[PDB]
């Protein structure tokens, strides 16, 4: 147990300790002070004079006649296993479900290493995340990074938390019609508040979802840089479990801007010049460090998938942070305010949502072969009724033609029924027949981006499929 | 061989001890050994910038400096590969760690085990300079030839006989110790050396037909497109790959993202040469960077892409050069600077942007090779902003040296209207002198055909505000004519599907006969106006079928069907009288 | 339309010349202090 | 219906680890049992050469009051001065020769260092 | 149907007790293979 | 310390019907109230340390004016404590901490007064703090790192400013104390940025941890439109938890009451665009009777007179009441409209103005006040009809 | 300038009212000027000897050609001055301070001289705490008849309420008096804006036994009003003048005759009753079922009566 005495220096966050070149830079400390109390740190700076070590915690009660420093690990490791399923984790692997702590079969470097780029493959299958707005119109594929855009007011939680409890696989669809592929979820929160979290434990225990999920758990007035490692944490298990034992994985981030913030605050500390509004320069660098973590692998079976979720500062898209992450990420699914206000849920807005990897999601060995047509149909005859309804407000109803009466009804009636469905878990036949029967309100020719087949084949139903499930 | 050791660590910032004597801008070899670079010298102390994660090092550790700059090995191998920013091939990184790259890995850009044919070309007792060609090596179809380094000069001594060698055999020594092998190393942020750089006074046929009439490129010329989702870039694409003239195609991806990359990696092994059976690869050097790999490997892309190309033109070829997002390079550009505290000078760029595109962008041209053959390189860098503002000091910086612009539009494929090129935004600068050659070797009318179809296009969208207020019925004969013959247009001429058997490629005469037939049948459609003949009648001809299945016949069945149609033209409307 | 784009640019313009001098008046102290440590011996 | 699963799931769980809390109970009990064995002293005598030749130089050591008997003789030969000191236990902890560094090689702090390493050993062999 | 947890709760005691029953008979060797790890 | 935290499931009354209506705080939980200097957050946090439910008020002046201070020790004597009867000032305890006094002591009165509330909350009390001003805290912080000489993250603040911030406001909660008892505190805090400039870091930080966000809007207070609170830039995430509570001792319908003020107002918002573009005139009859409605609700449920003897505070079923005449008078008024009567010829109906005066009814004349409300209404359009 | 001699001329309690006795104290006036110009001071000087002022008042100049560094000390000293009077020798002193924004230059001078973190715009970061040593000095003492009244000014750069010294000052004042430009650039003196401007001790001498029992109401609905029609103003300026609503029309009208009546007085003398009255007479131009904020007895009482009859 190396012990290091020669402290010189405390100061904010910051503690210089005398004679300690042994330290590897970036090493884990600990911090031992007279009452015996021991708090942790981190090595930022060693030289042949001193080393610097940024403390986890704050300073108080801390002296240069008693306090020593002692190493704890040379690298920033985690202890992965199968057996983590189920568990609940701080944000640095301490437990904090009050059972024992598991026995690891390997220690990794959070500070996991690039995929080689000759080593992917091409996404090609869909997760059936059980909203009709994003498995319809945005779907979501294997290997996808798609974010959620979110504001300062909107339910991101409860549609974080609705999406972890409700999103499956599909193998009969795509033919092999059987569950051989385990499915896990791994649950990143960083800066989250008490509220918060009881809400998150409680949504877990109540459904049974935690029985396959492992959640590091952040709160606010946790030290920052414990809020920067657990992105880093939750990445490391997610890749262990996809690469090694054949899962196929789907990684949540609770709140990417106290992430960024916590960084700006890190860069501050340690005195660099900030980049552009105040940000670190190397912004860009680490988000996409901490998203190109996902993907699929030529030669593997497993699979990560993620979904960050950030609140934009000012609800705008010009700020770095989401700038960034959509400049990063293959689209993005845009929460609006106004369907909120509206007493909508979720409220995902169709029109400004995205999806790049949509095409290769979607045919006809998987999900059904009217899917992407019918997508497209409904953005259009969306579009076209919302625009109708801004309209109708000045020239009245009765100046309108009987198409455009017809949009009207149909975007109230898409509004009312496919975007609200409240707490419901609707698998990908029941959204396509609510789409086919909402698209059955238009006019049999007006549905000009649909083949005739499907139109033959679907069209004609009606509207008794919400009222099966109150 | 200066050596020192670590004094002092801080970040991706390393400080060396004992290390005097070191050269400004050596590649070092930090701990154990990580790839370093010198930016800083003071007194026996170096500062040694490490790409890759520091974590880990100890004070004390060794530090080698290797005593030459970043450079790039030119030689035989280099075709049918896939490198990094600082090539170094994937392929073999898989082999040797798997699916991850481990840091601290180290191989050969060439591979040192594969056997050449050699055959030699020069005589003892010859003069050699530098640029000349000493041999010939065969590889996949090229005749790879072994140049002297551009420094190098001498008189042969000894040779090797025909025979197979590796890459690190000593083909030629000269008179005064110096071996020459097949390959050498030149430093990426050095212009190899020219005799005399051409004018643009030749094309670049791209086989598309907007590319080919209305924006033209000279070979050695400069042009960027813009990357907006839904455009269908990457076809566009890897359709210039197909049906270019170069020999040699170079793509670098310069820190583009995962998926994207992930796309273009699996596309091309899949595509085929139109000049033969084989794959375009055997001819295609690929050059792949993820936005999670190192900044100065996504920096330096560029750099080692266009060495690789201007050598390749040295050997004798012609090389087009495709940059996929400048805009990656440019952030990349943007942290190494904020990595060293320098004043930002425009929304965060450093004052030396401009210069450093321009560098980049200059390399370009058609140049009479040392070994007094031709050769040149075509770049093509697309840049893709944030939001597609061209407000952006990048593109403002871009749109100041490029000699072309081919604006792709998401409105045009919306429509289903491809290669989608807006042809009011898009502009080329190389008409001009490229006007005598179009003389030559097209036809005497060329020009004016070409101002005439762009004079019906401007006339076609100055109309679009009555089209769009009161509809197209609503206007007078010549309205109606004018809008009609815009939608003929459109629809026959600028129109290209790439993956048609026969409609992918177009040459020069094929257009100019499509051209000379749109704008025979304008004119005779406003003789019949004139003469009092109703529209309707006139776009109920039969010959506008004829007109609209031009582009899918034949090359070579082209001509016939040529005078057929210019000869029904004529018939429909004087005979119906 | 284009009162508001003219009045965007001029407010764009003034605060990135805002953020410039905030950024020199930090490398400024970060050398005066640099310079303080070192001559203080 | 399925929460039975997750609770039996917790049961084990609670097990597992109640006994390796038995096991590190055992261990920790023959630990402390050490001095009254007579390998003890080839015990201390160990831990006093490995903390001698840890640090390059050491200006002291610190023995407890029951193990400098053990130790004199080699406390002696390495030319290293011998303070005494009772808080210490099952150990010994040698000075740097600057006085600003010391190395603690008590059996508590390895069986702490190490168990953390052995537990998945130990859970493989057990189970 | 609210007394579906008893048998569980009892089953999942019955795996405690003969998990922790089955382990007990090998204590020994796993305390000396520590002892003979740690001691030097 | 604490035994455990629990969940918040009864509300902090307020007594302003904005914010006790749309935008409630629950017991235990946080709230800021950002805006530029004559705002009126002063008055607001005032009104809460005289209205409130608390049991015990712990009142924070962190560099602020010392006349609110003197007015304080001036009226709260003379007040009557809505709970006990007796005098107001015997629940309050008070910390000071003018504008001309030391810059350091601000963290320190801060932490001293979160001390006090959490000691009270440990005795089993339930306690509201308030802080005056946390922007004074920040300025004070900036300072002792000039003089401290470090390097500034934004605006010149310290780097640990936010981690500060969320430990100050993470103190709150409703909890289980280790005697077995239950407490809990309620932490108020007023943000006050430089400039107005609701993008200044203090505000921004703010913003992520507190549960409930109450921006004020200058143009309202240059109105004299008070409580002036800027309906579109507040928001409240206590709402789905406390709706059991209003379902139980409010009434059985007050959740869709207030689903169908808050879209009544969204509608009203959503409008304003069309109408400072083209003018209310060019609209139909139904969207200028949304106009009026809208109208009706922001002159008449959301306004609040604070200096007056009676609409100072303003019970929950009195809010009931108002928003159920509104309500009722609107699906009457549309009915009416899809009957062809003239716009115009509804804004003279008298029972606006019994509307409108129904705010300033006491406590005790509103049961009946509300019955002859509705049956007018009623009468005014089933019987003209 | 004109308008802070103009109250320190027409300044005066008024006791009957109040019924506190007649005891009728004029006025001590302390002035201080910080980077005061020739003309300014000279102007000054002239109306106090006109109004025989100066046998009351204390002087504190800082000419424009003096060193800039003496600035820090005499708003110090003025208020020394002031608050030793006040509260040792029970007068009542108005405070007046010609310029803030050169105390602002000079404390902004010392900072960079020290190279102190300066706030927004080079400014100090302890420049609120400084400001507030000096406004808080006013105020009256419980147990003494003395009294301390500030009136600073300052000129707000390129009319900025952002700009880090008139946003401090409200910060930590009582309210604020704004100038507008426009209504100075249309002959109105005094150009007082009275949207903008606040006065959050209003309330404390206004009501039952203090003036009258209808201002705060009085003062309310002229607030209303005169936003409404500053509203349709923009109204008018976006749409057609015909397409206005009557009223529309009467709340244009009652804008544009209270820009000229009430706002633009001159150099005259008014008593708080004849400014009620002009304002009741404003306020007689609306109906009487729009005056929503005054109880129906103040209406009852007032309403109704002609402005042409208030003069003619
Ligand atoms: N609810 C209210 N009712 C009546 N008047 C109010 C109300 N809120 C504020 N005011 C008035 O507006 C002024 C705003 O000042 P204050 O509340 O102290 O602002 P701030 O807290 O932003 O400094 C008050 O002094 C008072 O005259
Ligand atoms: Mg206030």
């Amino acid at each position: 147990k190396k012990e290091y005495t020669g402290i010189t220096y405390i100061s904010g966050p910051l503690l210089f300790v005398e004679n300690a070149k042994d330290l590897a830079y970036g090493a884990i400390v600990d911090i031992k002070d007279g009452t015996g109390r021991v708090r942790g740190g981190q090595v930022i700076e060693v030289s042949e004079e001193y080393a610097v070590i940024q403390v986890f915690e704050e300073t108080t009660g801390l002296d240069l006649a008693t306090t020593s420093v002692s190493l704890v690990e040379d690298v920033a490791r985690l202890g992965v296993s199968k057996e983590m399923l189920g568990r609940r984790f701080n944000g640095i692997g301490k437990p904090i479900d009050g059972l024992p702590p598991i026995t690891p079969e390997k220690r990794l470097p959070i500070t996991g290493l690039p995929l080689n780029p000759v080593a992917r493959r091409k996404p090609e299958q869909f997760i059936q995340t059980g909203i009709s707005t994003i498995d319809v119109m945005n779907t979501l594929v294997r290997g996808q990074k798609l974010p959620i855009f979110s504001g300062s007011g909107l339910p991101a939680n409860e549609i974080a938390a609705q999406i972890a409890r409700q999103a499956t696989v599909r193998p009969d669809l795509s033919g092999e019609g059987e569950k051989e592929e385990p499915f896990a979820v791994v649950f990143a929160a960083m800066g989250i508040t008490q509220r918060e979290l009881s809400y998150f434990i409680q949504e877990f225990e109540r459904t049974g979802a935690l029985s396959r999920s492992v959640l590091f758990l952040n709160k606010a007035d946790d030290p920052t840089i414990e809020r920067i490692l657990t992105p880093r944490m939750a990445l490391t298990v997610a890749e262990y479990l996809a690469f090694e034992h054949d899962y196929h994985v789907l990684v949540i981030l609770t709140d990417m801007t106290n992430y960024c913030e916590a960084l700006r605050e890190i860069g501050a500390a340690r005195e660099e010049i900030p980049g552009r509004r105040g940000y670190p320069g190397y912004m860009y660098t680490d988000l996409a460090t901490i998203y190109e973590r996902a993907g699929v692998v030529e030669g593997k079976k497993g699979s990560v998938t993620q979904i960050p979720i950030l609140s934009m500062p000012d609800d705008d898209r010009t700020h770095p942070i989401p700038d960034l992450t959509g400049y990063i990420t293959e689209g993005q699914i845009q929460l609006s305010r106004e369907l909120h206000r509206k007493g909508i849920y979720p409220p995902i807005d169709p029109l400004p949502s995205l999806s790049r990897l949509m095409n290769n999601g979607v045919g006809k060995g998987k999900t059904r072969e009217d899917h992407k047509q019918v997508s497209d149909q409904l953005y259009s005859a969306y579009a076209n009724g919302v625009d109708i309804r801004k309209l109708v407000a000045i020239i009245g109803e009765d100046a309108l033609t009987e198409n455009d009466r017809r949009y009207l009804q149909f975007a109230d009636a898409f509004e009312r029924f496919f975007i609200n469905q409240g707490q419901q878990n609707r698998s990908i036949e029941e959204s396509l027949q609510i789409a086919w029967a909402l698209l059955s309100m238009l006019p049999q020719g007006e549905l000009k981006r649909i083949s005739k087949d499907h139109i033959g084949k679907y069209y004609g139903q009606k509207l008794e499929e919400i009222w099966g499930a109150p | 061989m200066i050596q020192g050791v670590i004094q002092k660590i801080a970040g991706p910032a390393v400080i060396a001890k004992g290390m005097l004597g070191a050269r400004m801008y050596d590649i070092c070899k930090v701990g154990e050994g990580l790839v370093g670079e010198i930016i800083r010298l003071d007194g026996d102390t170096a500062f040694v910038q490490v790409y890759e994660d520091t974590s880990g090092l100890k004070v004390g550790e060794p530090v080698v400096s290797t005593g030459l700059p970043l450079a790039v090995e030119l030689g035989p191998g280099m075709l049918n590969g896939i490198y990094d920013g600082i090539q170094r091939p994937l392929e073999r990184i898989r082999e040797k760690t798997g699916i991850y790259i481990t840091r601290g890995v180290v191989v050969h850009a060439l591979d040192r085990e594969k056997k050449w044919a050699w055959t030699p070309m020069v005589k003892p007792g010859d003069e050699v300079r530098g640029g000349m060609v000493l041999g010939t090596v065969p590889e996949f179809g090229f005749t790879h030839k072994i140049l002297v380094p551009p420094d190098v000069r001498g008189r042969v001594k000894e040779v090797k006989p025909a025979g197979e060698y590796t890459v690190e055999e000593p083909v030629v020594v000269l008179e005064d110790g110096t071996e020459l092998k097949m390959y050498h190393t030149w430093p990426v942020r050095r212009a190899r050396p020219v005799q005399r750089k051409l004018d643009p006074n030749t094309p670049f046929l791209t086989g598309m037909r907007i590319l080919d009439v209305l924006f033209p490129v000279a070979m050695g010329g400069t042009a960027a497109i813009p990357g907006p989702f839904g455009a269908g870039k990457s076809v566009t694409q890897q359709s210039l790959a197909k049906w270019s003239n170069a020999d040699v195609v170079v793509y670098v991806g310069c820190g583009e993202r995962g998926n994207e990359m992930t796309d273009v990696l699996v596309e091309f092994p899949e595509l085929t040469d139109p000049k033969t059976g084989g794959p375009l690869m055997h001819r295609t050097v690929l050059i792949a960077n993820t936005s999670n790999m190192p900044v100065a490997a996504r920096e330096a892309s560029i750099y080692v892409g266009v060495t690789i190309a201007e050598y390749f033109r040295d050997q004798g070829f012609s090389v087009a050069l495709m940059a996929d997002s400048t805009s990656r390079w440019a952030e990349a550009l943007r942290e190494i600077s904020s990595r060293l505290e320098e004043m930002p000078a425009e929304e965060g760029y450093p004052p030396y942007l401009a210069a450093r595109l321009a560098a980049f962008y200059e390399r370009a041209g058609k140049v009479i090779t040392l070994g007094g053959e031709e050769g040149a390189v075509t770049i093509v860098g697309a840049v893709s902003p944030p939001g597609g503002d061209m407000s952006e000091p990048v593109t403002q910086s871009t749109l100041r040296i490029v000699g072309a612009f081919w604006r792709l539009d998401a409105s045009l494929a919306f429509r289903r209207h491809f290669p989608a090129i807006n042809w009011n935004g898009s502009y080329s600068l190389f008409t001009s002198a490229l006007d005598p050659w179009y003389r030559e070797n097209v036809a005497e009318d060329y020009p004016e055909l070409r101002d005439a179809i762009s004079e019906l296009l401007q006339r076609e969208a100055g109309l679009q505000e009555i089209v769009q207020l009161v509809g197209p019925d609503a206007l007078q004969d010549a309205e109606r004519l004018v809008i009609e013959v815009g939608r003929i247009i459109r629809e026959d001429f600028l129109q290209q599907n790439a993956y048609h058997e026969v409609d992918a490629y177009c040459s020069m005469k094929k257009a100019y006969g499509i051209m000379k037939m749109i704008l025979a049948f304008y004119k005779e459609a406003e003789a019949a106006i004139k003469r009092g003949v109703s529209i309707d009648e006139i776009l109920q001809l039969p010959v506008l079928e004829r007109i609209g299945r031009a582009r899918y016949v034949s090359e070579e069945e082209f001509p016939a069907y040529f005078e057929e149609a210019m000869k029904e033209i004529q018939g429909a409307f004087k005979a119906l009288a | 339309i284009p009162g508001i784009r003219a009045q965007i640019r001029f407010i764009q313009q003034v605060l990135e010349q805002r953020e410039r001098e905030d950024t020199f008046r930090l490398k400024r102290i970060k050398g005066k202090i640099e310079a303080r440590e070192a001559e203080e011996e | 219906e399925s929460a039975g699963e997750l609770l039996v799931a917790t049961a084990r769980t609670q097990a597992r680890g109640e006994v390796l809390e038995e096991v590190r109970r055992r261990v920790r009990e023959a630990l402390e049992a050490l001095p009254q064995k007579p390998e003890w002293p080839e015990v201390v005598r160990k831990l006093a050469l490995e903390a001698l030749e840890a640090l390059p130089g050491a200006k002291a050591l610190v023995a407890n009051p029951e193990d400098l008997p053990h130790l004199e003789a080699l406390a002696r030969e390495r030319g290293v001065e011998l303070q005494a000191e009772p808080a210490l236990r099952l150990g010994v902890r040698a000075v740097g020769a600057e006085g600003k560094t010391q190395v603690e090689n008590s059996l508590l702090a390895r069986l702490d260092r190490a168990w953390d390493a052995l537990s998945s050993k130990v859970a493989q062999a057990l189970w | 149907t609210e007394a579906l947890l008893a048998r569980y709760r009892e089953r999942a005691e019955a795996e405690a007790k003969a998990v922790r029953e089955k382990a007990m008979a090998r204590l020994d060797e796993a305390v000396a293979l520590v002892l003979k790890e740690v001691l030097p």
